[PDB]
């Protein structure tokens, strides 16, 4: 299940940890261009008693830096995985998220076959759903851990109507890593609404490596919201797994009285912009 | 003044724009950057158990601030002998890593243990690179290592294949073969235990009672800074003229406070023109507002 | 386990009191023995020790001034000594002594000796 | 220095149930199961129960059982009777500060 969808106004992050209130400043940095598509990834395995082969993990070549974001209850989506060729010649990273700790290693690992399914992949009627792990199949020399409070969290909503829609955006330069996160309320109607807002950041790790390969951990353990079709092309539907390319563009901000940012415009889409 | 900035003795009636009229500030204030969590140095420092000379430990400490004033009362050392930095001077130093190491060993191999040296010691038990840096700390432990009928809690290895890496340690179990006699194991004629057990008791003199030695190795790598110095000198000043060592402004102004709505993780405040007119507080969190004279 | 101390007294304030421990019932491998103080209604607060066969006494942050170490000629018995008594120093005092050599657990214990600092 | 935390302050539960103490130091670098565990009778002194991470004394009975390793210990007495009623202290003896946990009150119902 693929399609295409625009990406109007979303994917822009605090360019430094500098105050300012009340400025137009302009900066030139990676970032995700306006009114570009963005492709959705969908996932397909429920029922125990039928079933068909899930293959529900497309595998991303994550170019770049890449823009993250999806629509779940709290815990759907876990844990991301980097690396060049994924095996045990080369290093692999292991981004790993728990119940209240976040785990991040690189190392040496060999395999990793599948997260643990009972295959009963029903949860309208039973719904205890945990401790899947068994992810690598083994470790070598690597003594780098960075078990740390966890990053994503769930945000309680009421009387329907209140999800939260999550965004990272992922940047690897001069052997560092970067981690932009924001929770962004009122999900109603529109799978990727229109305004504004802008990510924060979070972590840094030296890393290094020369990672070209991206691998997603969705827990399949039990999943909802299941939809399929032949989608294909340039089409719609539904996956609430969104990806988005960044490119070295340069931006201008409209910095607010109260130092967040309003308004912004690209350098290089329009020539009145 | 006016004669002065005109280079003549004589001036016509007029108006004249002679220098620029400004206050001097006064007084000084320095800060420390943003860490807090001290470095926990009471364990290595003092211990109820002590691993045998050959189970020296290789322990990492770091992500903390270490505070080199204190432990100048955990024990009754009296060289700190130091190579590549002064003694006085281990304060305001930033390393991002810090090496720490304790074993027990006699007396009379206590000089030995220092760069350039080769024997007993320096090359079956403990040796040190040629371009070490950090600071040596060495103490007397006779009254509570020593046991007037034997103590055989302390082991060490005098037969060895040879001298044993620097930084490294052999823990190798085995009869060394001493002859040409297969030394299979056990013991025998030509095959001697290499594991030697200490005897230290109070009846040993200086030499051959049993000392205590503890050796910090640094590195001045270009790697971001983990422990640092405290130190606090100045408080704080509300409406004079002063100057800065704080956290990356180093201004001089009459910084008051600051009642705008700041956001939490933003502290450098700036304006249409590119200028510095906030401070982060180290303590109470509290952003200031620059102002010139 | 169950090593003999001296009985209850009472003691004006402001006075001496003597404490005894007896030792030299068993053999122990330990060069020291160990005053264990007890508040009436709160918890343990150790106080310190005296080094046996040497006669070094050992102090704690707030045992020290006031309270007294000591030992015996034939260094078998242990002895406590508490002078400048208050109304809220009284406290029932423990005698205790390890059982191994470089092992610092009191596995045995004297019967206990209570003092009261009242009128 | 170290100050020694116990928690929960007292504890009065049914005899015959395990009642787990916990002992929680505050070492940075641990204490690598340098735990003793000692029980107060009111009157006579303290009497020691286990030496070590679990293993106990000799003649101490088998229900006093102690476990725990660096930070995080915890005891756990099996089938509590009316002679237990005590109070449970446990110290750490790593460095030489020699310091004993606040204490925690057992009572019999």
């Amino acid at each position: 299940t693929q399609s295409y969808t625009n990406s109007f106004t979303r994917g822009v992050y605090y360019p430094d940890k500098v105050f300012r209130s009340s400025v137009l400043h302009s900066t030139q940095d990676l970032f995700l261009p306006f009114f570009s598509n963005v492709t959705w990834f969908h996932a397909i395995h429920v029922s125990g008693t039928n079933g068909t082969k899930r293959f529900d993990n497309p595998v991303l070549p994550f170019n770049d830096g890449v823009y993250f974001a999806s629509t779940e209850k709290s815990n759907i989506i876990r844990g991301w995985i980097f690396g060049t060729t994924l095996d045990s010649k080369t290093q692999s990273l292991l981004i790993v998220n728990n119940a209240t700790n976040v785990v991040i290693k690189v190392c040496e690992f060999q395999f990793c076959n599948d997260p643990f399914l009972d295959v009963y992949y029903h949860k309208n009627n039973k719904s205890w759903m945990e401790s899947e792990f068994r992810v690598y199949s083994s470790a070598n020399n690597c003594t780098f851990e960075y078990v740390s409070q966890p990053f994503l969290m769930d945000l309680e909503g009421k009387q329907g109507n209140f999800k939260n829609l999550r965004e990272f955006v992922f940047k690897n330069i001069d052997g560092y890593f970067k981690i932009y996160s924001k929770h962004t309320p009122i999900n109603l109607g529109r799978d990727l609404p229109q305004g504004f807002s802008a990510l924060e950041p979070l972590v840094d790790l030296p890393i290094g490596i020369n990672i070209t390969r991206f691998q997603t951990l969705l827990a399949l353990h039990r999943s909802y919201l299941t939809p399929g079709d032949s989608s294909s092309g340039w089409t719609a539907g539904a996956a609430a797994y969104y990806v988005g390319y960044l490119q070295p563009r340069t931006f201008l901000l409209k910095y607010n009285e109260n130092g967040t940012i309003t308004d912004a415009v690209d350098c290089a889409l329009d020539p009145l912009s | 003044e006016t004669k002065c900035t005109l280079k003549s003795f004589t001036v016509e009636k007029g108006i004249y724009q002679t220098s620029n009229f400004r206050v001097q500030p006064t007084e000084s204030i320095v800060r420390f950057p943003n860490i807090t969590n001290l470095c926990p140095f009471d364990e290595v420092f003092n211990a109820t158990r002590f691993a045998s000379v050959y189970a020296w430990n290789r322990k990492r400490i770091s992500n903390c601030v270490a505070d080199y004033s204190v432990l100048y009362n955990f024990a009754p050392f009296f060289a700190f002998k130091c190579y590549g930095v002064s003694p006085t001077k281990l304060n305001d130093l930033c390393f991002t890593n810090v090496y720490a190491d304790s074993f027990v060993i006699r007396g009379n191999e206590v000089s030995q243990i220092a760069p350039g040296q080769t024997g007993n010691i320096a090359d079956y038990n403990y040796k040190l690179p040629d371009d070490f840096t950090g600071c040596v700390i060495a103490w007397n432990s006779n009254k509570l290592d020593s046991k007037v009928g034997g103590n055989y809690n302390y082991l060490y290895r005098l037969f060895r294949k040879s001298n044993l890496k620097p930084f490294e340690r052999d823990i190798s179990t085995e009869i060394y073969q001493a002859g040409n006699k297969p030394c299979n194991g056990v013991a025998g004629f030509n095959c001697y235990f290499p594991l030697r057990s200490y005897g230290f008791r109070p009846t040993y003199g200086v030499g051959h009672q049993p000392y205590r030695v503890v050796v910090l190795s640094f590195e001045l790598l270009h790697a971001p800074a983990t422990v640092c110095g405290p130190k606090k000198s100045t408080n704080l000043v509300k409406n004079k003229c002063v100057n800065f060592n704080f956290n990356g402004l180093t201004g001089t102004g009459v910084l008051t406070e600051s009642n705008k709505k700041f956001l939490p993780f933003q502290q450098f405040g700036r304006d249409i023109a590119d200028t510095t007119d906030a401070v982060r507080d180290p303590q109470t969190l509290e952003i200031l507002d620059i102002t010139p004279c | 386990v169950q090593l003999a101390q001296s009985g209850s007294e009472l003691r004006k304030p402001g006075a001496s009191v003597k404490v005894s421990c007896d030792t030299s019932g068993h053999s122990f491998t330990s060069n020291a023995i160990h005053w264990v103080r007890q508040a009436p209604g709160q918890g343990l607060e150790w106080m310190g020790w005296i080094n046996t066969d040497t006669g070094t006494p050992t102090y704690a942050q707030g045992f020290t001034g006031r309270f007294v170490f000591s030992l015996d000629t034939s260094a078998r018995t242990a002895y406590l000594q508490i002078s400048s008594l208050k109304a809220d120093d009284t406290a029932v005092f423990y005698c205790a002594r390890e059982r191994d050599y470089s092992d610092y657990f009191f596995d045995y214990w004297g019967q206990g000796t209570l003092v009261t600092v009242s009128s | 220095e170290v100050v020694m935390t116990q928690s929960p302050a007292s504890l009065s539960v049914s005899p015959g149930e395990r009642a787990t103490l916990s002992c929680r130091a505050r070492a940075s670098l641990g204490i690598s199961t340098d735990l003793a565990w000692y029980q107060q009778r009111p009157g006579q002194a303290p009497r020691l129960l286990i030496y070590g991470a679990s293993t106990r004394a000799t003649g101490i009975p088998a229900r006093f059982s102690g476990s725990g390793s660096g930070t995080e210990f915890t005891l756990t007495i099996s089938s509590l009777q009316s002679e237990d009623s005590a109070v449970y202290y446990c110290q750490q003896y790593s460095n030489w500060p020699l310091t004993f946990g606040g204490g925690t009150k057992v009572e019999i119902k």
